[PDB]
């Protein structure tokens, strides 16, 4: 079946000229249909930017401030969203699409003059029948980020909380509940990954 | 530009019950070709939007017959006949009769459930963090319902309200429960200058606040 995968540079400064990629498989972008770029802002509002026909001709949203175009490469079977001078207000998640019936996961574009930062990973060990621990990933930029428990083996009774931005730094916490007989007789380690800063951290939760 | 209004914004419904979402258009969406290119998507948490209904009433592959769409001129309805859990998220209408293509603002579908009180946990600053001159106190409020929930952060009996970071999860479809996290952050100084750290939670499930604490 038809699959679409977005990719992009992640973080960029204002006035930066830039391009996003949609790689299509299982279906040719020359064959048929219209191939779209759609944008989701925080607050979850969706906005249609444009498409490129299968003829290589384009149609755009004339009601936008953003300067952009859409292009393709029929041979690698990709199409592209080129943004000409991003502003802060271009921050959001960008989706690519065949019409409306097939979407990519999405790719996050952050437009900031803030500098990349590796996070501090902090272990939250306790002070009943079950038990609760925690991870505090603080002061990183940008996202995304990656948190698992015991290398992702442990996934039950976990709660990863959406990051929250304070002074151009993100903070993210994680919860996980296990049975008293489990900890700390068995080791529970927290697994942090911030690709942006090429950081990978593993923090085992010790008691006290 | 064609504006689409969705009703309502939120929408609690019981498992097994029929839900319906309404979308209203600022213009007729009838093409010359006689077709009404009004379509329906669902965005599950953490996922990308997914096509349910296209051209008003045509159901996309793999989409359960439970899902149906109808409507009349400038009013449109999506019906979900026998609500299951997987069904939770944000529902969007869109139009493609007119350029530019526009989306409705979305309608969050919440699953009705048995009121449930948070499982609270309080957490002291790490050694590591303490070393750096940082002091963060974390409080988890897990697996509660409904979503409405206030927290207070008390230091030595009285209430702090500067340096509080709150984060809520989307509704868990595994049990229809929500979850929150709150982080109070102070200077290693401001910290070691007080004894008691209290995390107070207010909620329908209790006429009284749920209290978790510790002594530094
Ligand atoms: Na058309």
């Amino acid at each position: 079946d038809v699959q679409l995968q977005e990719s992009g540079p992640g973080l960029v400064k204002p006035s930066q000229s830039l391009s996003l990629t949609c790689t299509v498989t299982g279906y040719s972008i020359t064959s048929n249909y219209a191939w779209n770029w759609i944008r989701q802002f925080p607050g979850n509002k969706l906005e249609w930017m444009g498409f490129i026909s299968s003829y290589g001709t384009t149609t755009y949203n004339p009601s936008l401030k953003s300067r952009f175009s859409i292009t393709r490469d029929t041979s690698k079977n990709q199409f592209f969203l080129q943004l000409h001078s991003v502003t802060i207000e271009d921050t959001g998640t960008y989706f690519c699409t065949r019409e409306g019936d097939y979407w990519g996961q999405g790719t996050t574009l952050t437009v900031s003059s803030a500098k990349t930062t590796a996070p501090s990973v902090y272990p939250l060990a306790p002070v009943g029948s079950s038990v609760t621990l925690g991870c505090l990933v603080k002061g990183y930029f940008p996202e995304p980020v990656t948190l698992t428990w015991n290398s992702g083996s442990l996934s039950s009774g976990v709660h990863t909380f959406p990051a929250v931005l304070q002074s151009d730094l993100y903070t993210l916490s994680s919860s996980v509940t296990v049975t008293s007989s489990t900890w700390p007789s068995q080791s529970i380690t927290c697994n942090v990954a911030h690709p942006a800063s090429s950081t990978k951290v593993d923090k085992k939760i010790e008691p006290s | 530009d064609v504006v689409l209004t969705q009703t309502p914004l939120s929408l609690p419904v019981s498992l097994g019950d029929q839900a319906s979402i309404s979308c209203r258009s600022s213009q007729r969406l009838v093409h010359s070709n006689g077709n009404i290119y009004l379509h329906w998507f669902l965005q599950k948490p953490g996922q990308s939007p997914k096509l349910l209904i296209y051209k008003l009433s045509s159901r996309f592959s793999g989409v359960p017959d439970r899902f149906s769409g109808s409507g009349s001129g400038t009013d449109f309805t999506l019906k979900i006949s026998r609500v299951e859990s997987e069904d939770l998220g944000i529902y969007y209408c869109s139009q493609t009769t007119h350029v530019p293509y526009t989306f409705g603002g979305g309608t969050k579908l919440e699953i009705k459930r048995a009121d449930a009180a948070p499982t609270v946990s309080i957490f002291p600053p790490s050694s590591e963090q303490l070393t750096s001159g940082g002091a963060s106190v974390v409080c988890f409020l897990n697996n509660f319902y409904p979503k409405d929930i206030n927290v207070k952060w008390k230091i030595d009996g009285s209430e702090r309200q500067n340096g509080v970071l709150n984060s809520w999860t989307d509704q868990d479809s595994k049990d229809s429960t929500y979850s929150m996290s709150s982080t109070l952050t102070l200077t290693k100084d401001e910290y070691e200058r007080h004894n008691s750290y209290t995390c107070e939670a207010t909620h329908k499930t209790s006429t009284s606040p749920i209290v978790k604490s510790f002594n530094r």
